[PDB]
């Protein structure tokens, strides 16, 4: 039966479901799974020769000595590996089996790394945390994340207006075949501005536009009406046709194939002296690079035609005004490109180059006659390094950035990041903007601020990037249902019958598409041929059913509702309660035709509710017809706008200005801190889940490595102190562990032997042996000239001894002053085998007069000045606020959310619960609040009759004050004075 | 106003003068295909281009979900209640905010403005 | 990591409830009336227990250098 009331805990229940599942890392999972799976075999199998298979081992190291050992991803970032495993192929000629070409870096916690099932507690007997999301490359010990780059859309033709130019309209189509063997290829076709307007189409490798009647005659359609039935649809359509008369006249003089193959040839970039060469030349250049994604064949020519027929086709649509021309914003009209195509897209040309190395090389030997040897034809470092050092360097710019750790959500927003391109079409769109696409696929708040704005965006919470699939299943199915080819069709039928394009190449027409639209979901909602992933738009005014199956496309789940009734029934919400011990997942619910994945361009033929307990229930209707339902309408914002409590009572700047200061509180950032030697670590002493918390937050495993303290806070003007962000602290909290931090820092050196002289070498200097330039102060350390832990290090104080030898000195000093403690000396080895030592030093910070603070509500404020507690304003009952901060500050923010965070937070702490704060709930107003803060004995709306601290005095008007979550931003100030 | 194509090598025919009876032809520029045209025009530009919009809106947008229908405007040819009005939205006829309908029962798809 | 002794606002030690915070909720007490059985009145020392994550708990997961 149906959900009345019970809704909001069913909402919830699902969307545990799902993230129990999935995660947060998982389309950076899945598209490395299905990089190393799919494309890496697909790759060799795709190269001329011969290689046969592909294997790829577990991770492994070997050292000077020669020994397949397994490694671990600590020891990799320890030691300053790269967590890499091997790859394996069969070569034929005899036969050669398991030949050895190079080292693929794995991603970590996908399923070829050895920590992919691993329980927690087996993930902690490896020293690695159970919360640790993956999703990221150790290189060269450094954790690098693969940020998503954006693209426009391939195989789709897009008409634009062209501004100026020569041109009042251009419809452009990147096409790149199945396999992205060579790169794209665009194709544009324009219309002249202004006989009559004129239509060119700008080919791939000519230099000149060609008349595109021209082009329709090199593909060997000579006649004229055998020319504007592949444009025409509809020969009764007396507007249509005289827009093409203009160009049926341009390409009067010519009407053969050759002779305008022969035009052709004449414009391409080797003008040959032959008319035959020429127009062998112009033929291949049609035939291969003009919309490969139609095909590469000798008779690919009657779908090339129909197609180039159809991008003119629809540039006239768009100059009748007929269709709207395409938003380059859309985001229906773009992919984003994941761990799996960018590596992919990597490793063709690495293989490329494999390739033609082992052929540079075994010509030699065989035209010497001799013998060639393939196995150590193989330069390995080819792939190995080109892997590496394209992922290390983030030289492909931007992508493959070092992963942040100073927070959990700061790790999981890096994890989850996109990167809206600035180059040509960054400069022909409005790419900063907000663009109503976004909606529930990336969080409209988070954002940086500065010269990026709008350029980085995160993805929303249950956005989905699809990882990829063949169309071939769908391809045989729409064969089997009657739809017909583009060879076995008059294109009389054309005409009122519906397109069916499948990854951009137009592949029939059908006559029922309402049946086969129905078909397809249907088969789709059972996972029987079609994938879940896999998006089936319809165009009805356009008569089109366009069917897509490719990777990038960001997709979100939704509920389905057939007529006005969810089919989410309770039965499905009893057997996701009981999720263990009943193996009833997300999966099963996907499978059950009961939740779909819709994609941002399927998502334009929907009808969505944002609810079921409102937008499905009969009143004075305004939608009758709703297909889909939102599962909660806050699963649109991200990991860091999923912090914020009460969003939905901020000013948007609020919610992107604390989006980007969530990821710089400290807090615990990982639970294995303790054996990671990061360079500059910051952990809260005692760091504590928020007593107003969203319900997103229990999937951000926030209660388990928050960041900051709930703060006792009055909004009062007490003596100045804070002015305009600034905060008063007290001190006695401050001396109680209020917001103390540890601050860790790793030095390494390295004990290289580089030339044969001049050896560096690890020893105590000060006044040993053959000194040089021996500096202030080398007595702290050990024999072995390395510090040892425990030993306090003050400024200019050296920590690891080093003598690069009648020996210079090329000794390790701290960071210019922080008078730490050493922590941790780790000594180990090198890929070289070279000596290699990290040391981790410690300092504690205590916040002081310049240590920045900032709430959930977006505005950070150093710390004014610090009252001890017998000078801090009280209450009756000696409550003393922990922060003071100035009540001009708010209004100009549009921040109520502070204060009703502070009013539920009051609530919650003398109830003894922790307040909901999920943005759209319509269960918790500022009524409801106050109606039970004033069952506790206060006043219902958060006042406070407080006491003056220096002279006991009531302060006239009554103070708000309660308990707020604070967060201690990483900047402060010992970081500045050293 | 429209194409006419040759009936040999189905090029498009082009209009000549006639001169012995001063009569227009469509003449075909790769035979000796004439035909004596039944137009006497020969070319129409239509600037202000009124134009019907009932004749490009296919009934089988009565399929669409995302719009929106009514009670109080029966189709008609076959009386049906309900209808699903819609807008223009192209580019030409763009600047007026005429509402059409196309009736949504099936075998009808009659459109009409209002 | 470990629960605060004394509580950040007032002073009051908080820091021996953790405990006992945990062995009353194990015995079905709501978390309203687990703090009023430890004695904490002012809502500045309940969110001192309310809201505190154990992560030496975690800590203590992975083994020791020797
Ligand atoms: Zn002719
Ligand atoms: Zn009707
Ligand atoms: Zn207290």
């Amino acid at each position: 039966e149906i959900t009345p009331d019970l809704w909001q805990e069913a909402c919830w229940i699902v969307i545990s479901s799902y993230f129990d599942e999935k995660g947060l890392v998982r389309q950076q999972l899945d598209s490395f799974d299905e990089f190393i799976q799919m494309s890496v075999q697909r790759i060799v199998e795709d190269a001329p020769p011969k290689f046969e298979q592909i294997y790829l081992s577990k991770p492994t190291h070997w050292e000077r000595d020669g020994a397949p050992s397994p490694m671990m991803p600590n020891e990799a970032r320890l030691r300053n590996l790269t967590y890499s495993a091997p790859l394996y192929v069969d070569i034929t000629k005899t036969q050669h089996q398991k030949t050895f070409i190079g080292k693929i870096p794995i991603m970590l916690r996908s399923t070829y790394c050895l920590l992919n099932g691993l329980t927690d507690r087996d993930l902690c007997e490896l020293n690695e945390c159970p919360l640790d999301p993956g999703g990221y490359f150790i290189i060269n010990g450094s954790e690098k994340v693969l940020i998503a780059q954006e693209k426009m859309a391939t195989n789709t033709v897009y008409v634009f207006a062209k501004k100026d130019s020569k041109y009042a309209y251009t419809g452009e189509c990147r096409s790149c075949l199945e396999n992205s063997s060579r790169p794209t290829s665009t194709i544009w076709v324009s219309m002249l501005a202004r006989i009559g307007q004129r239509i060119v189409a700008t080919l791939p490798y000519i230099k000149q536009e060609v008349p595109i009647i021209i082009v329709f005659r090199a593909l060997g359609f000579v006649s004229d009406r055998d020319i504007l039935e592949h444009i025409i649809y509809d020969f009764e359509d007396p507007e249509m046709m005289e827009m093409v008369k203009p160009s049926l006249d341009e390409a009067f003089v010519i009407q053969e194939q050759n002779v305008a193959l022969n035009f052709i040839g004449s414009r391409g970039a080797k003008p040959g002296v032959t008319k035959e060469k020429r127009i062998k030349y112009a033929k291949e250049v049609l035939q291969k690079e003009m919309l490969p994604h139609v095909g590469v064949s000798d008779f690919c020519e009657t779908k090339k035609a129909y197609f180039l027929g159809y991008m003119v086709h629809r540039l006239l649509l768009a100059a009748l005004g007929r269709r709207e021309l395409d938003d380059r914003d859309h985001y229906g009209n773009k992919r984003l490109d994941l761990a799996g195509p960018l590596l992919a897209f990597l490793f063709r040309g690495m293989f490329k180059n494999l390739l033609k190395e082992v052929r540079i090389y075994a010509q030699k030997f065989i035209d010497r006659g001799k013998d060639f040897n393939l196995e150590l034809a193989i330069k390995t470092r080819i792939i190995s390094d080109g892997l590496k050092y394209s992922l290390a360097t983030g030289n492909w710019a931007g992508v493959s950035q070092v992963l942040n750790r100073l927070t959990f959500a700061s790790t999981l927003s890096h994890l989850r990041r996109l990167n809206s391109p600035i180059g040509r079409d960054g400069k022909l769109a409005k790419p900063r903007q907000l663009h109503n696409t976004l909606w529930g696929m990336v969080c409209p708040a988070e954002t940086p601020e500065g010269h990026a704005v709008g350029l980085v965006k995160n993805l929303a919470l249950m956005a989905y990037i699809s990882v990829g699939s063949q169309p071939s299943p769908i391809l045989e199915f729409l064969e089997e249902w009657s739809m017909e080819n583009l060879e076995e069709i008059s294109p009389a039928a054309i005409a009122d019958a519906t397109k069916i394009f499948v990854n951009g190449c137009w592949v029939g027409i059908h006559k029922d598409p309402e049946q086969l639209m129905n078909t397809l979901r249907k088969l789709r909602r059972q996972m029987d041929i079609i994938v879940s992933e896999v998006s089936m738009i319809r165009d009805i005014r356009e008569r089109e059913i366009r069917i897509y199956t490719d990777a990038g496309r960001i997709c979100r789940p939704l509920l389905i509702v057939e007529k006005q009734k969810l089919l989410l029934k309770k039965r499905h919400i009893d057997q996701l309660k009981e999720r263990e011990y009943n193996n009833y997942s997300w999966q099963d619910l996907v499978a059950s035709g009961v939740v779909e994945y819709i994609d941002t361009l399927e998502e334009e033929t929907v009808m969505l509710a944002m609810t079921p307990d409102d937008l499905q229930e009969k009143e004075v209707a305004y939608c009758s017809t709703y297909t889909h339902c939102e599962i909660h309408p806050s699963m649109i914002l991200g990991v860091c706008a999923s912090i914020i409590p009460f969003p939905d009572h901020n000013q948007s700047p609020r919610n992107t200005y604390q989006s980007a200061m969530g990821k710089q509180a400290m807090g615990v950032y990982i639970t294995n801190f303790h054996v990671r030697m990061d360079t500059l670590a910051h952990v809260l002493y005692y760091p504590q889940k928020p007593l107003v918390t969203t319900r997103s937050m229990e999937y951000l495993r926030f209660r388990e490595l928050p960041a900051g303290i709930n703060s006792i806070v009055a909004i009062a003007s007490y003596t100045g102190y804070n002015q305009e962000d600034s905060v008063i602290m007290n001190r006695s909290a401050v001396d109680r562990g209020f917001f103390r931090s540890v601050f860790y820092r790793s030095y390494k050196e390295q004990e290289s032997k580089k030339g044969f002289d001049q050896e560096e070498v690890f020893e105590k200097p000060t006044r040993e042996t053959c000194q040089g330039m021996r500096h202030a102060i080398y007595d702290k350390l050990d024999d072995d000239g390395l510090i040892a832990p425990g030993v306090r290090v003050s400024g200019d104080d050296v920590i690891i001894g080093k003598t690069v030898t009648t020996k210079r000195d090329c000794s390790t000093f701290l960071r210019t002053s922080e008078t730490g403690i050493v922590d941790q000396v780790m000594v180990t080895l090198n890929q070289e085998g070279y000596k290699f030592c990290k040391i981790r030093v410690r300092s504690v910070r205590i916040p002081q007069i310049g240590d920045k603070f900032a709430s959930r509500h977006g505005q950070k404020g150093t710390c004014g000045i610090q009252y001890r507690q017998e000078d801090m304003p009280f209450t009756c009952e000696g409550i003393t606020p922990d922060i003071i901060i100035n009540p001009h500050a708010i209004p100009s923010r549009m921040t109520i959310g502070h204060l009703i965070e502070c009013l539920q937070g009051k609530v919650s702490a003398n109830k003894g619960e922790i307040g909901d704060a999920t943005p759209f709930n319509d269960a918790v107003n500022v009524q409801k609040i106050s109606n039970l803060l004033s069952d506790y004995g206060y006043h219902l709306r958060g006042n406070e009759v407080l006491y003056n601290g220096f002279t006991g005095r009531k302060i006239t008007s009554q103070i708000f004050i309660g308990p707020t979550y604070y967060q201690r931003l990483k900047h402060m100030v010992d970081d500045k004075i050293h | 106003v429209g194409i006419r194509f040759c009936q040999e090598c189905n090029n498009m025919l082009y209009p000549k003068e006639d001169k012995e009876n001063r009569i227009l032809l469509y003449a075909c520029r790769n035979c000796d295909y004439q035909q004596e045209a039944d137009n006497s025009c020969i070319y129409v530009n239509k600037i202000t281009h009124e134009v019907d919009e009932l004749t490009q809106i296919i009934a089988d947008v009565s399929q669409d979900p995302t719009l929106p229908r009514t009670e109080d405007h029966p189709c008609q040819k076959c009386g049906h209640k309900e209808a699903v009005f819609f807008q223009s939205h192209s580019a030409r006829a763009e600047d007026a905010m005429r509402l059409y309908y196309v009736c949504t029962a099936p075998h009808c798809g009659h459109r009409w403005t209002e | 990591m470990i629960i605060p002794v004394r509580c950040f606002t007032c002073g009051k030690i908080v820091g021996n409830k953790w405990e006992a915070y945990l062995g009353l909720l194990q015995a079905e007490y709501t978390e309203g009336d687990a703090l009023d059985a430890l004695g904490l009145k002012r809502y500045c020392c309940r969110r001192m227990l309310l809201a505190h994550v154990d992560l030496i708990e975690k800590l203590l997961n992975y083994a020791p250098l020797e």
